[PDB]
DNA sequence: TGGCATAGATATCGCACGTCTATTATCCTCAGCGCAATCAGCTGTGACTACCT
DNA sequence: AGGTAGTCACAGCTGATTGCGCTGAGGATTAGACGTGCGATATCTATGCCA
């Protein structure tokens, strides 16, 4: 029951939909009227709702009502609304039935077990001086275009595509992932995201070696489908979505053979600024993940970085590119 | 229309096939009588505003 | 002498081999909705001072 | 002269704000016909066979 793939409601065992499509307040088309009479009429045996963390929006409450249901389940990867909106939903679907002990199922190796951690940017002056210069919301362009976190994606992207790894950077800033995506020439996903063209790009990191480095906006919780990858790097988050980035970080990396004796086979990059109040997110943050046992060892300094030349190794390009920075305020 | 609320429907004239597929071909919007020159002065009304906007 | 088979001469209809425009329901785009950390104003509480006793 | 209510100066709570996602209307987009080529096939009659 979508609006591109439309079917007959009738004699449909499973209809499957989307909240939007039951929670549009607004006049529907003709045949979607139809089918909401039909689903309204029918009763419902069975319900399954995923993302159960997005059910608590009212919206989204108001689509429990609208769909009468005798057993409706829900599932998904978290459960921590940052609005504390879940101690309705105790009783919007029912009580946690189950939840397993992420590393016990990384023991067992069902799941990959992660490599976490959490890489500081030193700030350039000029850029850090303009940071504590603003106080606004408006702060957020210049520390996540940090010409050192510049530098070391750059870094850890050249040596985990020399190891041959799945490389996805997300980017939840929309002027930050073009311009990284765009230095860096590789493909990026935003906003417009014409379905077509972000299969075709998805099927070309799955299966055209040469291109292994795919930049990801927001849309890349939910709003379509990861391919399982090895080497995920988070540059920009919402900032102080713990669960948001942790459910992420989970859909990004899957189980993989050939490394399950070893503890890590799965690779997790966070890039936080430094002296920054992203720092203060960060923390914020993977306090989710560390309910679940995952370390996170602070890398100041990397390796290797000395020899191979990247990007911005003279201050007189990074001053350009806090012009440019600066430029959209 | 649907911004005044009025029941317009499309005119389905014939059929076109560029692929394939006969998708219908409609030729204008099927209203009520009732209310053709209210709707036409809406019309020019938002003629004029979205070409001043 | 005369009845008519037997093949020379010939189209003749059927099976098979070329094009052609439509006895009928698609593919992207913009406007309308929604979600999550600041920031600011409504309302509550303490410090300072007026008035009845 | 004495103390607690009115008044002013600051604090918690919550709604509006600003990035960003999703549908609905709207404007773009080779299968019987009609023949022939080839191929199997009915089709008509010369004329000399010997009774």
């Amino acid at each position: 029951f979508t609006s591109d793939a439309k079917d007959k409601p009738i004699g449909c065992s499973v209809a499957i939909s989307t909240y939007s499509m039951l929670g549009h307040t607004t006049k529907r088309s003709w045949e979607a009227e139809r089918v909401m009479e039909w689903l309204k009429t029918q009763e419902w045996g069975l319900m399954i709702l995923d993302e159960v963390h997005t059910i608590p929006a009212k919206m989204f409450r108001r689509v429990l009502t609208i769909v009468q249901a005798h057993c409706k389940l829900g599932l998904t990867a978290t459960l921590v609304r940052e609005d504390d909106k879940i101690v309705d939903l105790n009783f919007l679907i029912g009580p946690k039935l189950y939840e397993a002990n992420w590393m016990e199922l990384q023991n067992n190796g069902y799941i990959a077990k992660v490599q976490c951690a959490e890489v500081w940017c030193p700030m350039s002056p000029e850029f850090y001086r303009e940071y504590v210069a603003i106080k606004t919301k408006k702060r957020i362009l210049l520390y996540t275009m940090n010409p050192n976190k510049f530098r070391a994606c750059q870094f850890l992207i050249k040596f985990h595509e020399r190891r041959n790894d799945k490389i996805i950077v997300f980017a939840d800033n929309v002027f930050a992932l073009k311009e990284y995506a765009i230095r860096l020439n590789k493909p990026y996903i935003y906003g417009p995201t014409s379905q077509g063209e972000r299969m075709q790009i998805l099927q070309n990191f799955k299966h055209n070696p040469k291109i292994n480095t795919i930049f990801i906006s927001k849309v890349g919780d939910t709003s379509f489908d990861l391919p399982e990858a090895n080497v995920l790097i988070q540059i920009s988050s919402h900032g102080g979505s713990r669960r948001q980035e942790a459910q992420r970080l989970g859909r990004v990396l899957r189980a993989k053979k050939g490394m399950v004796a070893e503890e890590y086979n799965a690779f997790f990059y966070s890039l936080v600024s430094q002296d920054t109040q992203e720092m203060a997110y960060s923390t914020k943050r993977q306090r989710f993940l560390v309910d679940q046992g995952y370390s996170f060892k602070v890398i100041t300094k990397l390796a290797g970085m000395e020899e191979e030349d990247l990007a911005f190794s003279t201050k007189e390009e990074q001053q350009q590119l806090l012009q440019k920075v600066l430029a959209a305020t | 229309a649907r911004k005044l609320d009025i029941d317009c429907v499309q005119a389905i004239t014939g059929f076109d096939f560029h692929g394939g597929y006969s998708h219908p071909v409609t030729d204008g919007y099927i209203v009520c009588e009732e209310f053709k020159d209210v709707l036409l002065t809406a019309w020019e009304n938002e003629q004029a505003v979205i070409e001043r906007k």
